[PDB]
């Protein structure tokens, strides 16, 4: 009854006949909700990334923590040199562990 | 006509068009830059044509003067607002404001004359409560040198500057705008030490000397700056004098000093960073979460938005961003939760953004016209849940049945059996086979409650000119063509009253018939909102008369009928999801609303009625209009040929905020419950202000790590949020990811930001709003001296210090009387009273210290600081004066003066309409009196068929007659008289007249009509002289009273006071049932530590409240059915009480209320033997015991003579003020005894059987049949 | 068999009759035809 | 009867999965 439209067949009739022109071709039907991933930084769970916002919020966590000031400067120093998504995330896990301790 | 002084506070939204128009008329060069050249080019072409009028002839001279003077400083520049907002906060000069300087200095000297005595009295009061023998010695110095502190701040000079400028401007405008004198000479450019003001009729021009920066402002800017600076001064003083706010002081000071720096460089967008305050506060509070995965969640998006706004404005560097991050860090990161939420208040103390008109419609025009795609299966499941909820809602209250309900066609035998038998059903079956409900059809079983009251229509609003004449709201000059005349008024109340034929089922029928889709006059318009903090901001909408009426009727129907349906080992944990709700009304659609609209059309009887909004909108064009934003047109064309651009909104689909609110509110829940089912967890919802909150719960095993439970809650809620976002995107509404906050501890609501049981609050929110003039039509000292005390009493309970609040109130009152008496724009203050007051000193301060209910001008008595409501506002103030004269703050003569002051002249009816005031000469409220005198006329001369016959010419006559009959007996009772008269027809008229509000426009209209006599105009405009005359004569009168011995108690004193005062109507007959003892006179206290005795508990006193708190380390964290208007009958009958013969008169007045028989009344009334809280923290650690409190006077089953609630409130107050500073609770546990003794306040009451009737009763000879008035045909 | 056919027919009819109350319009008067006249005069 | 039944069932399943498109104009 219609052309193969993603099931590979999902018919769609607009309010009137000729009103689907906005979402028929923009494959290429509609920009759907982005998949909320536990690996991509989203408001349902915080994970770091290469953005400067990540470094800033990490420093802010270190400052707001109830951790000693000498150890605060310790992690400051140990942090100034890190670079890389994987090792950033790893140090993040270690930091969560230490502060929850 | 001269009784209308200009406004005294900012109420309009700043608009960068008005100032530009003013200056372009003035032909003064400027530096503003606008988006739309419409206004500029239009005014340019008009002035080129050469049209003008008196206002232009006026505002050209000011420009010529500025042009003349500018040549003195040849390196000047205009600094636009708010790019200039840095200097205008530090501006100052010593010379140009000299008068008010001497004024405030004299005020400070006056205060300093008695500061010591005030401290002595306060310390005595404190010691009386057993809180020690001396306060914390770091307080006395502040209490004494309070004035010096307020003078040694850093905002005093700008405050003086802007206050003087504002008063000068008000004087000029009020003097000129009245047509008494038409000829006028231009003001001259004043001079001074460093500034030079020019005050035109509408603009202010400031030119410094060393900087040569030039400033042009308007009346609104002047008002706003005055308010801002005054608030900053009061708040900084209140933080300085107190100690608890030590580090908060530094924080706020740094915030001010920092953000004030971005203004001269960033520009208007700075208000975005300003608006970024609350989210940052919530994120920094989240930083202390217990599930380490949530830390920084919202913080990441906040920082991303900050970096976005910076990189967009153009600060492409990165070190600046880093430094801003560090600064915000130092500002917000702290260690005290109760102070984490204090920055919430200062969010408004940076001014307001100049918002245009285009960039407000540019947002909604793009958010409305945009296609969408929904999922039929999800929509149907939602509809199924909705139908099920309705089914259960009706199944309750009806024995569990579906009698008038739907009829399925092919549903499964399971669901059909529920209807067949009578049980209920849950969301499970509905979401399981929604295919069942696909095709049901209801049957109307709910009546339209239509004659309940007249509140909705009477709530004042605006309107809009008819569709064919929409260019009326613009003035004549600001267009390129002459507009037409607007005949339809813009006053809802006036249009609704001056009608002739009205009946609500004519509007409903108007909609049902479908005429509203061809009514050739309906129109809708948009207008900006004031006191916003976003350039986009918001708007609000107004429309035409019939459509507005239909809308409010429909809203009342839905909110008065079906709306009430949706009102409502292992344990439960719960997370919290908060999200904003703005820009949701622009995302509904017919396709998603039609199902519920159809179902309501079914269960109400009305066909095709509950979907009118989109059906009418989709063919009507909307636009936003302000008197200085003109549409770029050549000549008048209808509303359709306009191009959809830059002010207008053609053919929208989404709704408009506010309208049909309840519909959306009750239609959104099924999606929530669907997501809840899909995630297998129960939820609850709430909407508080401008953001939805949701609480998702989950069951867990009892014995477990608390942290583990709080982790499991978050784990569940993550999946739940994912599912809910998916479903809402399926339906069409995209719940954004960033703008919501997941938390394990807290959620914001109106009163405060709740957090894990204990509420944190912003105490300093109210202090910043106590000002030198209350908001009224005629500025009145009696009004301002109360507007001060109310805000002080508010700011007290939210955390501040009682003693410092009292001292600041006294200082502000003494500093307000001086301004109202020696520096004002009033014209009645003659030298012959201005001098004899200012020359003397002790008289002035005495008049300023004496309480109000006795005759002075002070509106905050001591007993009010602790309890919420005081007992008897006469005996309270008398005891207050007694304590003052004991502490030697006032001489001895004052007591006799007040006891032998000269009475007034009052009626018999006001004694009933206000049952506590021992009345004095001219102590009324001008605005509150003018309201009624201007209401009664319009309310009596309107032919509306809804209020016919309710208001004859002889209203006041029957009023006074009924009041006299009720009152005059051998024993007077004001309380029952007040209650009955309010619950009778006269009370109905009074309530309607008061509920109907007034304004300057309506008052001026009634004046032009002539509803006020010139005699009354004189009596009103000559008022404020009279309170001063009376206070002078009372404070100078020299009499005595040999019976007065100042050791006689307050109640036995106030009885004599009332009697002597208004004896002209008592003739010696007593006055009973009005006075109770005062709290702070008969309540001693004692602080039981570990190992000591209890002196005042052992010297003879035996009754006392017993409080106990342990050493728990905390303060860190842990034939009648469903009555109708007839209900007044029963309460009135009980108020009259059991009187054998007077049962006749009781029945008579109840019948005048409504049609009821004597037997029905007697059986429906009851019969008695008488014919007469979560604002503090330390409360949750106490254990109150009322063991030894049973000893009350005569210990009877009568109302508590002293109020046990007030006793407990005082106990909790002192127990709180003990631990205000220390974080922990100390070493040991503390007990508190609170004894009372009221033997000197006992009344030897002699309860009479009843006052026999002593007058020939007389009423209206024709019982009224008006529908609204109580039902003369109820059953 | 025939009863299954008829229940499927009724399901189809319900689906169409509920799509016609939200498409909307497109007919003679499908919007709100079933509501009784009115509860009160 | 079996093929008719399954055909009707597939048609019902087809019509039970449908999108709705909404324009952005009032009267085109
Ligand atoms: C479909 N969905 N899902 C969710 C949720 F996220 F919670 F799941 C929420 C919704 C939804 O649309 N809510 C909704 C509910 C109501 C309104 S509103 O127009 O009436 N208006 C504006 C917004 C805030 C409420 C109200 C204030 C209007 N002021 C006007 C002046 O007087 C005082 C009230 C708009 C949208
Ligand atoms: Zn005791
Ligand atoms: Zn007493």
């Amino acid at each position: 009854i219609m052309i193969a439209i993603p099931p590979d067949l999902k018919p769609i009739i607009g309010r009137d006949s000729g009103r689907a022109l906005a979402e028929v071709l923009k494959l290429l039907k509609e920009f759907q909700l982005k998949p909320i991933g536990k690996k991509v930084s989203s408001a349902v769970g915080f994970v770091p990334d290469t953005g400067p916002a990540s470094r800033s919020v990490i420093r802010s966590i270190i400052k707001s923590s109830r951790l000693e000031e000498d150890r605060k400067r310790y992690l400051m120093t140990l942090l100034d040199d890190i670079k890389g998504a994987n090792d950033l995330a790893k140090f993040h896990q270690m930091l969560m562990k230490i502060i929850m301790k | 006509n001269q009784i209308l002084y200009p406004e005294v506070h900012l109420d309009s939204p700043i608009v960068t068009n008005k100032i530009v128009a003013i200056l372009e008329y003035a032909r003064v060069p400027h530096a503003y830059s606008l988006e739309d050249p419409t206004l500029c080019q239009n005014i340019k072409h008009r002035l080129k044509n050469g049209f003008s009028n008196q206002m232009i002839i006026n505002n050209v001279e000011v420009g010529n003067v500025i042009k003349s003077k500018l040549r003195s400083y040849p390196a000047h520049s205009h600094i636009p607002y708010p790019n200039c907002n840095q200097d205008l906060f530090n501006i100052e000069d010593k010379e140009s404001t000299r008068k008010i300087r001497e004024l405030l200095k004299k005020g400070n000297s006056l205060y300093s004359k008695v500061s010591d005595k005030v401290f002595q009295c306060l310390r005595d009061t404190n010691s009386r409560l057993g809180l020690g023998s001396e306060l914390r010695e770091d307080i006395k110095e502040k209490i004494i040198n309070l004035g010096v502190y307020m003078h040694s701040s850093q905002w005093f000079e700008p405050f003086l500057f802007w206050f003087t400028v504002k008063t000068e401007m008000r004087s000029v405008i009020k003097s000129q705008t009245h047509t008494c004198h038409r000829r006028r000479h231009t003001p001259v450019f004043f001079t001074g030490s460093s500034v030079e003001l020019l005050i035109s009729r509408d603009l202010v021009a400031i030119i410094s000397k060393e900087s040569q920066h030039v400033y042009y402002l308007t009346f609104e800017l002047v008002l706003m700056y005055c308010d801002v600076i005054e608030g900053r001064l009061m708040t900084e003083t209140a933080m300085t004098i107190d100690a608890r706010y030590a580090e908060l002081l530094g924080r706020v000071r740094y915030m001010w000093k920092l953000i004030d720096g971005f203004f001269p460089a960033l520009g208007n967008p700075t208000y975005q960073i300003v608006a970024m305050l609350e989210p940052l506060s919530l994120a920094y509070l989240q930083l202390r979460d217990i599930t380490v995965e949530l830390r920084g969640a919202f913080l990441n998006h906040c920082f991303t938005e900050i970096h976005d706004v910076l990189d967009q404005n153009g600060f492409s560097d990165e070190g600046t961003y880093h430094e801003l991050i560090e600064a915000l860090d130092y500002i917000f990161i702290t260690d005290d939760i109760h102070l984490t939420g204090e920055i919430f208040s200062f969010f408004r103390s940076f001014g307001h953004p100049r918002l245009e008109a285009v960039t407000a419609a540019e947002n909604v025009r793009k958010y409305m016209n945009q296609p969408k795609v929904i999922v039929y299966e999800t929509l149907m499941k939602g509809h199924a849940i909705f139908c099920g909820i309705i089914i259960n809602g009706y199944r309750d209250r009806h024995g569990g049945s579906w009698p008038p309900l739907t009829l399925p066609l092919h549903a499964a035998d399971t669901i059909r059996n529920a209807q067949a038998s009578g049980e209920g059903l849950t969301h499970e079956q509905c979401v399981d086979n929604w295919k069942s409900f696909a095709g049901v059809r209801f049957g109307c079983f709910m009546p339209l409650s239509l004659d309940s009251d007249l509140t909705m229509y009477l709530k004042d609003k605006a309107l809009a000119a008819l569709q064919r004449e929409w260019d009326s709201v613009y003035p004549k000059e600001f267009l390129r063509y002459d507009p037409p005349k607007g005949t339809g008024s813009r006053r809802l109340v006036d249009v609704f009253l001056n009608d002739s034929s009205f009946d609500p089922y004519d509007m409903i029928m108007y909609v049902v018939s479908g005429a509203y889709l061809h009514d050739p006059e309906f129109n809708l318009s948009y207008s900006l909102k004031e006191k916003e903090i976003k350039e986009t901001g918001r708007l609000f909408a107004k429309m035409t008369y019939k459509m507005r009426a239909c809308q409010v009727i429909a809203e009342n129907l839905i909110s008065n009928g079906i709306g009430k349906y949706f009102k409502d080992t292992y344990e439960t944990v719960s997370a919290f999801i908060t999200t904003d709700l703005k820009k949701y009304c622009l995302n509904w659609r017919y396709e998603t609303i039609s199902l519920f609209a159809q179902r309501l059309n079914e269960i109400y009887g009305l066909p095709s009625f509950f979907q009118w909004l989109h059906k009418r909108l989709e063919t009507s064009v909307l636009y936003v209009s302000d008197p200085h934003c003109p549409p770029d047109l050549d000549a008048h064309v209808p509303l359709c040929k306009v191009p959809n651009d830059q002010i207008f909104i053609k053919y929208p689909m989404g709704g408009i905020e506010g309208y049909c609110q309840k519909l959306w509110t009750i239609s959104t829940i099924p999606y929530l419950y669907l997501a809840a089912y899909e995630s297998g967890v129960r939820i609850a919802s709430l909407v508080q202000g401008d953001n939805q909150t949701i609480a998702v719960t989950k069951r867990v095993p009892s014995t477990w790590p608390y942290n583990l439970k709080k982790r499991e809650a978050a784990r569940v809620t993550r999946d739940y949020f994912v599912i809910l976002r998916q479903r809402l995107h399926d339906i069409g509404h995209h719940l954004k990811a960033n703008e919501t906050i997941v938390s394990s501890h807290f959620f914001v609501y109106s009163k405060g930001i709740y957090y894990d049981g204990l509420l944190v609050s912003q105490s300093l929110k109210s202090i910043a709003r106590c000002v030198f003039w209350s908001e009224t039509i005629v500025d009145e000292t009696r009004a301002a001296c109360s507007n001060i005390a109310t805000t002080m009493a508010k700011s007290i309970e939210r955390g501040y210090d009682r003693y410092l609040a009292y001292s600041l109130n006294v200082l502000k009152v003494i500093q307000q009387i001086l301004i109202s008496l020696g520096f004002t724009i009033n014209s009645t203050m003659t030298r012959d009273v201005v001098i004899p007051l200012l020359t003397n000193n002790d008289l002035l301060i005495r008049m300023a210290l004496l309480p109000a209910p006795i005759g002075g001008m002070n509106y905050l008595n001591m007993s009010r600081l602790f309890v919420r409501n005081i007992g008897d506002p006469v005996t309270s103030s008398i005891a207050d004066l007694k304590r003052m004269i004991l502490a030697s703050l006032m001489p001895e003569e004052t007591l006799h003066q007040v006891m032998t002051q000269q009475p007034g002249d009052s009626s018999f009816l006001d004694w009933a309409s206000d049952p506590y005031s021992a009345n004095l000469v001219c102590v009324q409220s001008i605005t509150r009196l003018l309201k009624n005198i201007t209401a009664r006329f319009v309310l009596i001369h309107s032919p509306n068929p809804m209020l016919k016959g309710l208001f004859h010419d002889d209203s006041k006559e029957e009023d006074e007659r009924l009041a006299a009959f009720l009152m005059d007996r051998h024993i007077i009772v004001p309380r029952a008289a007040h209650e009955i008269l309010d619950h009778s027809v006269t009370g109905a008229r009074e309530s309607i007249a008061g509920m109907l509000d007034t304004t300057k426009g309506l008052i001026r209209a009634s004046m032009r009509k002539g509803g006020l006599t010139s005699r009354v105009i004189t009596r009103l405009s000559n008022y404020d002289y009279e309170q001063f005359r009376a206070g002078m004569v009372l404070l100078t009168g020299r009499k005595r009273n040999v019976l007065i011995d100042k050791e006689s108690c307050s109640v036995q004193l106030a009885r004599a006071l009332r009697s002597h005062m208004w004896a002209r109507l008592a003739r010696g007959r007593p006055i009973y049932g009005l006075e109770v003892p005062d709290v702070l006179e008969s309540m001693r206290g004692h602080l039981i530590r570990r190992h000591e005795t209890c002196v005042i508990c052992e010297c003879g006193s035996v009754n006392y409240g017993w409080f106990f708190v342990p050493s728990g380390c905390q303060l860190d964290d842990i034939s009648r059915s469903l009555r109708s208007a007839v209900r007044i009958a029963t309460v009135y009958s009980w108020a009259y009480g059991d009187d054998d013969s007077s049962w006749n008169e009781a029945w008579l007045l109840a019948r005048q209320r409504a049609n009821v028989s004597l037997e029905e009344l007697r059986v429906i009334t009851p019969i008695s033997t008488s014919t007469n809280t979560s604002l503090v923290r330390v409360a949750r650690y106490t254990t109150i015991s009322n063991d030894n409190l049973s000893f009350v006077i005569s210990d009877k089953k009568v109302d508590t003579n002293f109020i046990y609630q007030q006793g407990m409130l005082l106990g909790l107050g002192v127990l709180e003020t003990l631990f205000r500073l220390e974080k922990d609770t100390g070493s040991s546990n503390t007990v508190l005894h609170l004894h009372v003794e009221t033997d000197c306040c006992v009344i030897p009451m002699i309860d009479h059987p009843r006052i026999p009737s002593s007058r020939k009763l007389e009423l209206r000879a024709e019982l009224c049949t008006n529908p609204l008035i109580y039902d003369n045909a109820p059953l």
